[PDB]
């Protein structure tokens, strides 16, 4: 047995490893990053047919203007996106102005390895979060996607796949992406790659479409106009 | 109240009055303004009855501690400094007026000064309280440089004896110490043995 | 069972089956590790402190290496052990010293400081956080209503009045040497207290040293001033006793 | 309030009144103020009636704790010492006025110790509200190296005078001597006022009182 | 620092807490303990395990503790921790008269030390009160009442139970004599001596041995005692006349 | 095999395994180049990406005007440390005015990340920094360790592969020094490309470059401001 | 600088037993023997002060210690342990002075006493007392005697022995012990069972005795104690 | 002389031998650090540490082992350079506190038992480790005179005419032996402290070295100042004539 904040002979924390092996146990989840937009897909894993479909949200809104998707650990999730949530009011209530999906990142980014026995508050943190999350949202710079980890290294993506299938979608997002393309075809290639990782067959009440783009707000897809995009199979 | 120090080649004459007053009533005609804080070192109390006895036994044991840690016999600047740091830190909760002098090996004689402000000056001879006022005049005309032991001894006499006189808080009796290396040698000067002075009548 | 150990009962100060504390009876040997032996005789004039004074090599100045330590100027002490825990014991019996004269009054009494120690030294013992000290302390000073008065404290808390004591690697040794001495009466006045102090350091190591190699320090009546005699007075002393 | 305190040969005798006010009307005509500290030590108590009280029983309770570690009598210097840095510590909020007087084994001992925490050193003094007539007694008659009885008689003189001439202090006169091996506390050393016997009483007779409801409650 | 910890508040792999079930092992070498409930009244007994020629005696019980005006408690475990949850007892009694200026439901004083028992098993990294308690009282709500409680912060009503030494033979013993609703305090310390002198390791019984206190509404109040030894002696003799006349 | 786990355990050879354990971090990451003029200093810095649809990682970060520092360990301790630099950089600006000197600002992190080293349950910053600074005494190259020790140098390169970089300035350490804007950076660069591989060269996504002296602030050039940089480059030496 | 462990050291084992309390136990057993008896007139604690060196002073430390004017202690076991929990008793007793303005009821007093003592047993990084403790006093025209040991538990006693061969002394204090005794009776029984496990002849520096009546506590002087010892009263 | 499992673990635990291993093992730290040399003179103090060059890189006066506690004080370090910073923040602060209460500089002698009893406080615990560098101090006024303090991670003080901490301490003093401090001035000291260094310094085990050294006597008034290039470089040529 040894203490929580213990480097390893390789050169890293052990908290901090584990943590990304949470990850692999947990949901699959597709971000793509569009000239026009950016499109988020989650799976819901439905264990039992009378658990509520509707009740299982992994994809968040922080901002009008900025979602978050989540992979891992969803307890463990809410409290950091909670956390996101107050920073961009705490920023709009001081400078009068929507925070850039970089910085809301990095402010959740902070909270990263925050956690310690000896010489630490009451009520603080002992283990670090295992959870993979996907910042996906439009500022001045344009749609931009964000990766982060348990370690709190964060990074700009085109295309990213967090989860248990993380190793199979992302070589599968190699071959389709490219800088030109459209938002309908981001949203057609994620679903395409999401029926190839999962085990149950893609339904209607079965994941969770959700796209960001510059003319509109963060925009949640229902049932109706989820199978506009599902009868192209 | 009236104390005095005066510096000479051997160490220092030191005196002070005996009269504490709660308004116009006289609590105590036999008070001894000369504390003893160590071998050599004395201090001359005025102002606050409580505020200037508690900070006394308070350097005392402050440089009482200091002088074994050192292992070495203690300056009256340090001393003085030990005065200073609490007359000054709370300047606006004590009311104080302590004129520090004594004997160290590696200096002599020495008079500090430190006022109701919560400064620290070196000076040859030092005058404090509510009587030192109408003696200023005297001790300035008199004084003359490099007196010897036993014209301090007077010069310190001749002037308490004239503050009392004309100040009401101040009376009673003369106490005066003398220190060098031999020691603390005090005298106490009496009813008829007061410095006489003349009352000028038609 | 005699010498069993249950759990960490060897590591922090916590009980053995038996119902001893190990750690506690280590700091005794740690006593020992310095390889110096202090022997303290009390008289009905003065107590008397005497200590080897190691000097290995040239390079070390002689008058900073002392065990010899002033509390009060009325009272003094000797330390034997770990010089580091030796000194830091001297700082808070010179603190306690201190506190003692500014709260009560009058002047701290040697029965009263060697308890206050003790007590302090408590806190090692049933606390797990920290070690006990490695260190022996031997007070002496004159009470101003019983006399001279000699005590000592143990890093375990045990403290003691004394009429003679020692303490280090020859402590055993040194010990049944002063019992037959005291079992005989002897008209103990100043140069006899002294003589008997230091021949009991010579005579248990073996060595009949010079006035460079002890330190005596002592406490009369006439005098309560604590004052260390220095290799000019020990000198005169150490003379004297090639005579009979 | 007259509280006096005085040093002669052998010991110390220490001098109070009895008469406690609320306002100017009294309310206890049989009051202690002479309060125990030790065995050897008591302290005469002015000022606040409760601030008094319970300053001397905390320095009483603490002396008791430090007499039992040390093992021998505590002295008066330590009495004094605690009393000097308590009320100092409070600015004079607690008005506590004491007169110290005990015998040491260095000799006997005469503190006078103010709410503010200022302490005098001196063969006589007197505090309270009738202190200034107390103390003219002591300035015309004390002299140093008296007799037990004659220093008694000085102290219950001097208390006396506070008594007729101070509206604040009235009623009996309670005397501490304590010397190297006796301690007398006499409690009614002098009685100098009495109170005219009713001659003409107004006993209300059995049934004069109107009742509207009784109610009785037996007990075990 | 972590290599010297004990680790108390700690979930096994099976899903159970170790120091709260080694705890419950201490309470099952000390004296045997039960308090059943009747319709007239409420009553504690409990076996005395201070034994000795030289005992002083001068309390008033060795197990039953007065909290209340209404109420009383009865102890199995360790008897210096049991002291301190008794004297907790006394204060949240005391608190609830204070703020609401009526005696406390015996409901409400029971899970309110059970709170305090419930956080040392959680969270604190130290050793839970190793005391089972029974506790006997009467409100205006529900009436005569009898609680247990565990070292883990679980309580429990009852109407008839036991706790301590041989205590699942004795609580098998009062599911076969009991009577619900039907029960009356004679009958109650009838069956009370009946099960402590079966279930024990020096049987015969005797006065000093064992201690019952009883619990009684009378003339609207509420009437806490403990049953001195010549009261004890005669229930133990018709009990001991009832083992003669069953060879018939 | 015991003594591995805490700070506070000291070896019986007489070292500390946590604190050489964290300096494995600064191993792992990619390696940085660090060199000064007579009136600049240059820091050169590798990316890395962990996917190739994933942009490259932030390599310099900004501390001040006339301080600025390039990272190689733990992301998270990068900016913790980094926050710290930048707090008593304004502390400095707000009750002197004057810029702090980078002397005294090394020093103030060879205190802060001592305290840890020395308590038990804290772990050492798994970090190694290099400082790229100027003030009233000219160009400075600053490199810090997991350990408190800092290290003021001429020229340095910490990373991964970090050692053939270190060869080559050693070579070119008595040049710098009268070295011209344009070829101080070149110097830099070529060194940068010792830690590759052969079968890799520098490019526009994976270099950045951080520039401080007496003619300009603290600037980072990215993608398309580190071209100007890269154009005109010596053949790969393999 | 220093923090302090917060986890307990005294813990519950497998068989059920506190594995601390048991071994502080163990402590107190093999200690100097030390006999309590009341007598209904007054109360007498006697003691063995073995000093088994001669060199050490014998009137300088005293194991018979007063807490008030009518309340004293005597122990067995470990010697430091013991004079913290004089300090504490004497602070209690002064407490209940200043509250109540009556000296405190011995019955009272052992039970802050031992409510210390418990603590110690449960209290972050503390082990227990190796102490167990005799208390004596007079109150309400009715002596008392107590028993605290190590676990925090107190016993009212009429007579008891502690230290070495515990069971060898209430045996024979069962066998000569009687109520209704004398105080002067009381004296004269109890440093006869201090014989019963001694060695090495009484000297009146070798056992300590200490009284208790209406009169008060006291330690009875070396002078008082030569009187009781000479084979004779 | 060497537990595995346990006593060894700990700064608050003691060994059934009655040692601190925790300590000792931080006095082995220091040992495998390079030599580090202080000798008093009649005048003042000198002192000098070979600095032991890891990479060619490094700027000439980067990782000094010299630094400035008080105007009047130096301190010489040896063993982590990463305690050493450390307690050298300790030591100013301590010597700027006395200023502030006293108002003149510090003594030495109390400097040195202020900052040991601050090392000391290290080695009790199991919260904090014992600091894993020794270190030396030297001051030189007109009262005091000449005076030289040793401090070492267990939290001993001691006066020394000549000390040596590092790699090779035993051939360090053993040339010092050699050398008259006590008649010689600080100038000859400088010229002699050189060659001292260079004749102790493996230079088959280890690479090259930098000289560093400090005045402290009444050639620089009383301030502890850092050698000139001139006296330097004159004390390093006869340093490498009388190595042949």
């Amino acid at each position: 047995d040894r203490g929580v904040n213990t480097f390893s002979p390789e050169g890293r924390l052990f908290q901090v490893e584990y943590a990304i092996e949470a990850i692999k146990l947990g949901s699959t989840a597709i971000g793509i990053q569009t000239s026009e937009g950016v499109c988020l897909a989650v799976e819901k894993r439905i264990t039992s047919p009378l658990m509520e479909p509707s009740s299982i949200e992994k994809i968040v809104e922080i901002d009008a203007h900025i979602g978050c998707a989540m992979s891992g650990l969803i307890a463990d999730a809410k409290t950091l996106i909670d956390k996101a949530r107050v920073e961009t009011q705490n920023h709009w209530f001081t400078y009068n102005e929507t925070m850039t999906v970089e910085s809301v990142t990095q402010a959740v980014s902070n909270l990263a390895l925050q956690f310690g026995e000896e010489d630490a508050d009451p009520g603080a943190m002992s283990r670090p979060f295992g959870v993979a999350l996907l910042f996906g949202g439009v500022d001045e710079k344009g749609p931009q996607l964000f990766h982060m980890d348990p370690s709190g290294t964060f990074v700009q993506c085109d295309a990213r796949a967090i989860g248990s299938a993380s190793e199979g979608a992302q070589s599968s997002l190699q071959e389709v992406y490219h800088k030109s393309m459209t938002l309908k075809e981001a949203i057609k290639s994620s679903l395409i790659i999401l029926k190839q990782v999962m085990e149950e067959k893609l339904n209607a009440t079965n994941i969770e479409l959700a796209t960001v783009q510059p003319g509109q707000n963060f925009h949640m897809f229902t049932k109706e106009e989820l199978e506009e995009v599902i009868k192209d199979i | 109240t009236t104390i005095m120090a005066v510096q000479f080649n051997g160490g220092v004459v030191l005196g002070a009055d005996s009269r504490t007053t709660t308004g116009s009533y006289i609590a105590n005609r036999v008070t001894d303004k000369l504390t003893p804080i160590h071998d050599h070192i004395f201090c001359c109390r005025s102002g606050s009855a409580a505020d200037t006895q508690a900070v006394a036994d308070a350097v005392t044991y402050q440089l009482g501690f200091h002088s074994i840690e050192l292992n070495e016999p203690p300056l009256v600047h340090t001393a003085a400094s030990l005065f200073k740091e609490m007359c000054y830190r709370y300047r606006e909760d004590l009311m104080a007026g302590i004129i520090i002098a004594g004997w160290d090996p590696q200096e002599g004689g020495q008079v500090y000064s430190v006022p109701m402000g919560g400064m620290m000056v070196r000076q040859s001879f030092a005058i404090g309280g509510s009587g030192s006022s109408y003696i200023y005049g005297y001790v300035d005309a008199t004084y003359r440089e490099g007196m010897t032991k036993d014209e301090c001894l007077q010069f310190t006499a001749n002037a308490l004896a004239l503050a009392m006189e004309r100040d009401g808080s101040s009376g009673g009796v003369i106490r005066l110490a003398a220190i060098q290396e031999s020691g603390v040698e005090r005298q106490v000067l009496l009813g008829d043995q007061i410095p006489k002075f003349t009352i000028a009548t038609l | 069972s005699r010498g069993s150990s249950a759990g960490f009962d060897r590591h922090i100060t916590i009980f053995s089956p038996e119902g001893r504390l190990y750690q506690v009876e280590y700091a005794f040997k740690a006593i020992n590790q310095g390889g110096l032996t202090s022997v303290a005789v009390r008289g009905k004039d003065c107590a008397v402190i005497v200590t080897q004074k190691k000097v290995p090599d040239k390079l070390l100045d002689s008058s900073t290496v002392t065990h010899l330590f002033k509390i009060t100027e009325s009272i003094g002490c000797v330390m034997t052990g770990m010089t580091a825990d030796s000194r830091s014991q001297v700082q808070r019996a010179r603190y306690e010293a201190a506190n003692w004269k500014y709260k009560y009054g009058y002047e701290i009494p040697v029965d009263m400081l060697c308890k206050r120690i003790a007590d302090i030294s408590q806190v090692y013992t049933q606390n797990a956080e920290m070690r006990p000290l490695g260190c022996c302390m031997i007070l002496i000073g004159i009470d101003e209503e019983q006399g001279p008065q000699v005590y000592k404290c143990d890093p375990a808390g045990y403290y003691c009045g004394f009429k003679a004591t020692a303490a280090g690697v020859k402590q055993t040794e040194s010990t049944s040497f002063l019992e037959k001495k005291v079992k005989k009466k002897f008209d103990w006045t100043f140069e006899q207290t002294v003589e008997t102090a230091i021949t009991c350091l010579s005579t248990v190591l073996s060595i009949d040293f010079k006035p460079s190699e002890i330190e005596v320090g002592v406490v009369t009546v006439e005098n309560p001033k604590f004052r260390i005699l220095t290799e000019a007075e020990i000198d005169a002393h150490l003379v004297a006793l090639a005579e009979r | 309030t007259t509280i006096a305190g005085v040093v002669y040969k052998d010991g110390i005798v220490l001098g109070a009144d009895t008469r406690a006010t609320e306002g100017m009307v009294v309310a206890d005509k049989n009051c202690s103020k002479i309060h125990f500290i030790s065995p050897n030590i008591y302290c005469c108590g002015a000022g606040t009636a409760a601030d008094t009280d319970m300053t001397t029983q905390l320095i009483s309770s603490n002396l008791e704790l430090h007499s039992l570690t040390t093992g021998r009598l505590p002295r008066v210097v330590t009495a004094n010492r605690m009393l000097k840095q308590m009320l100092f510590r409070y600015q004079g909020y607690i008005g506590a006025a004491l007169v110290l007087g005990g015998v040491d084994v260095t000799g006997p001992h005469l503190y006078s110790i103010y709410p503010h925490g200022s302490t005098d050193k001196l063969p006589y003094v007197t505090m309270g509200s009738g202190s200034l007539a107390a103390m003219a007694v002591f300035e015309d008659k004390f002299r140093p190296d008296m007799e037990e009885e004659e220093a008694k008689k000085l102290v219950s003189e001097a208390i006396a005078a506070g008594i007729f001439n101070d509206l604040g202090s009235g009623s009996n006169i309670d005397l501490c001597v304590i010397s190297k091996s006796k301690l007398d506390f006499l409690r009614p050393f002098s009685v100098p006022n009495k109170k005219g016997t009713r001659l003409g009483r107004y006993r209300c007779e059995k049934g004069t009182t109107a009742v509207l409801t009784e109610k009785v409650t037996p007990l075990e | 620092s972590r290599r010297y910890d004990s680790r108390t508040t700690i979930f096994s792999p099976e899903g159970r807490l170790y120091q709260v079930e080694y705890a419950m092992e201490a309470i099952g070498h000390a004296g045997t303990c039960l308090g059943i409930l009747a319709n007239d009244g409420v009553l504690l007994a409990a076996e005395r395990r201070n034994i000795h020629k030289l005992l002083d005696e001068v309390f008033f019980s060795e197990k039953i503790y007065k909290l209340n005006e209404d109420m009383a408690c009865s102890v199995a475990g360790i008897t210096s921790d049991a002291n301190v949850l008794t004297n907790e007892l006394r204060l949240i009694a005391q608190r609830y008269l204070l703020q609401y200026q009526e005696p406390i439901p015996c409901e409400q004083l029971v899970t309110a030390l059970c709170d305090i028992k419930q956080a040392y098993t959680q969270f604190g990294g130290k050793r839970p009160f190793g005391v089972s308690l029974l506790y006997i009282g009467w409100d205006k709500h529900y009436g005569f009442q009898l609680y247990q409680s565990d070292p883990s912060g679980n309580y429990g009503g009852w109407k008839a139970t036991c706790i301590g030494n041989n205590s699942a033979a004795a609580v098998s013993m009062l599911k076969q004599d009991y009577k619900e609703g039907e029960m009356t305090l004679k009958s109650a310390l009838a069956l009370a001596v009946k099960v402590l002198n079966k279930t024990m390791d020096v049987s015969k019984l005797s006065a000093e041995k064992v201690e019952i206190a009883t619990l009684t509404r009378e003339s609207g109040k509420t009437v806490i005692r403990v049953l001195k030894q010549k009261e004890v002696e005669q229930l133990i003799k018709k009990h001991e006349e009832e083992e003669a006349k069953a060879e018939r | 095999n015991q003594y591995d786990n805490d700070v506070t355990v000291w070896s019986p050879q007489g070292r500390i395994h946590q604190i050489e354990y964290a300096m494995e971090a600064v191993k792992q990451g990619s390696a940085t180049v660090g060199l000064k003029s007579k009136t600049h200093a240059v820091l050169v810095a590798l990316k890395r990406a962990q996917s190739e649809l994933a942009a490259h990682q932030k390599k310099i970060l900004h501390v001040d005007n006339h301080i600025g520092i390039s990272i190689a360990g733990l992301t998270a301790d990068a900016r913790l440390l980094c926050n710290f630099m930048r707090q008593e950089c304004l502390d400095s600006r707000f009750v002197f005015d004057r810029p702090l000197p980078v002397s005294r600002l090394v020093s103030l992190i060879g205190s802060k990340t001592q305290i840890p080293t020395q308590r038990y349950g804290r772990r050492p910053y798994g970090v190694g920094l290099l400082i790229a600074g100027y003030d009233d005494m000219g160009p400075h190259i600053f490199q810090t360790c997991p350990s408190a020790n800092y290290f003021d140098c001429r020229a340095m390169s910490i990373g991964a592969r970090s050692q053939s970089a270190r060869t080559y300035l050693e070579r070119h350490m008595s040049e710098f020094m009268e070295c011209n804007l344009d070829e101080l950076v070149k110097h830099g660069l070529r060194a940068l490309r010792e830690t590759l591989p052969a079968e890799q060269d520098l490019t526009t996504k994976n270099v950045s470059i951080g520039i401080v002296g007496k003619d300009l602030e603290f600037t980072i050039y990215d993608d398309d401001d580190v071209s100007p940089f890269l154009d005109g480059l010596e053949e790969r030496p393999q | 600088a220093k923090r302090g462990y917060s986890f307990s050291l005294t813990t519950f084992s497998p068989s059920g037993k506190l594995v601390q309390i048991e071994y502080a136990l163990a402590a107190v057993a093999g200690g100097a023997p030390s006999v309590g008896i009341k007598a209904a007139n007054g109360v007498v604690l006697a003691t063995e002060k073995k000093q088994k060196s001669i060199l050490y002073d014998e009137r300088s430390v005293h194991k018979v210690e007063p807490i008030t004017k009518h309340i004293g202690l005597v122990y067995s076991g470990m010697g430091p342990d013991y004079r913290v929990l004089v300090h504490r008793a004497r602070k209690l007793a002064q407490q209940y002075y200043l509250v109540y303005q009556e000296p405190i009821p011995t019955a009272q007093l052992v039970q802050r006493v031992a409510s210390v003592m418990q603590e110690y047993t449960q209290s972050g990084g503390v082990r227990p007392f190796g102490v167990s403790l005799l208390i004596c006093g007079w109150n309400e025209g009715r002596p008392y005697l107590f028993q605290s040991d190590p676990s925090g538990a107190y016993f009212a006693w009429k007579a008891t022995a502690m230290g070495k061969n515990y069971v060898n002394g209430k045996t024979f204090l069962e066998k000569r012990y009687n109520e209704d005794l004398e105080l002067e009776d009381a004296i004269h029984t109890a440093i006869l069972t201090l014989k019963e496990s001694f060695e090495g002849q009484m000297t009146e520096d070798n056992i300590e005795v200490g009284i208790c009546n209406e009169a008060g506590f006291r330690r009875l002087t070396p002078t008082e104690v030569r009187d009781y010892l000479a084979a004779i009263a | 002389s060497s537990i595995g499992t346990g006593y060894d673990l700990s700064a608050s635990t003691f060994s059934p031998d009655g040692r601190v291993f925790q300590v000792e093992y931080a006095m082995k730290a220091v040992e495998n650090s390079s030599t580090a040399i202080g000798i008093r003179c009649k005048d003042g103090v000198v002192f000098g540490v070979e600095k032991l060059v890891l990479s060619k890189l490094y700027e000439e006066g980067s990782n000094k082992r010299l630094f400035n506690v008080d105007r009047h004080v130096g301190m010489a370090v040896a063993g982590l350079l990463a305690d050493a910073r450390s307690l050298a923040d300790i030591a100013r602060e301590e010597a700027s506190n006395f200023r502030s209460n006293f108002g003149y500089n510090i003594p030495l002698k109390h400097l040195a038992d202020r900052v040991a009893m601050y090392v000391h406080a290290y080695t009790l615990y199991s919260a904090v480790r014992p600091f894993g560098c020794s270190f030396m101090l030297g001051s030189y006024s007109a009262n005091d005179g000449a005076q030289l303090y040793m401090i070492d991670p267990s939290g001993v003080s001691y006066g020394y005419w000549g000390c040596a901490i590092g790699k090779a301490r035993q051939a360090a003093k053993t040339e010092i032996e050699k050398l008259q401090m006590k008649e010689m001035t600080c100038r000859d000291v400088v010229k002699e402290v050189a060659k001292i260094i260079y004749i102790v310094h493996d230079e088959v085990k280890d690479k090259a070295f930098e000289l560093e050294l400090s005045w402290v006597g009444e050639l620089t008034k009383g301030r502890h100042e850092i050698v000139p290039k001139d006296i330097r470089e004159e004390a390093e040529k006869y340093a490498k004539e009388s190595l042949k």
